[PDB]
């Protein structure tokens, strides 16, 4: 922001804003998927006990 | 004076104020043009060479 004019320099800030979103979202879904398996776990967990 | 194509002449300037005000507002300049940086802001980033 402090180099470039700012009405081109939206183009790379969305597309540095996008990435990060990407990875954001990815480590969601991740933790989505391993979430569950540990609630499958806690389940089986729960009927052994 | 100004030197040949092959001959281009090359100085390194240091230690100084680096105030583009008078020169880019001077002249009429009929080609000017920067690459990595806005040519409205050079006068907030400092330089090493």
């Amino acid at each position: 922001f402090s180099r470039l004019d700012k009405v081109e320099a939206e183009v790379q800030i969305d597309r540095l804003i996008t990435g990060r979103l990407q990875s954001l979202q990815t480590y969601v879904t991740q933790q989505l998927i391993r979430a569950a398996e540990i609630r499958a776990s806690a389940n089986l967990a729960a009927t052994k006990m | 004076r100004f030197a040949s194509v092959y001959a281009w002449n090359r100085k390194r300037i240091s230690n100084c104020v680096a105030d583009y005000s008078v020169l880019y507002n001077l002249a009429p300049f009929f080609t000017f043009k920067c690459y990595g940086v806005s040519p409205t802001k050079l006068n907030d980033l400092c330089f090493t060479n």
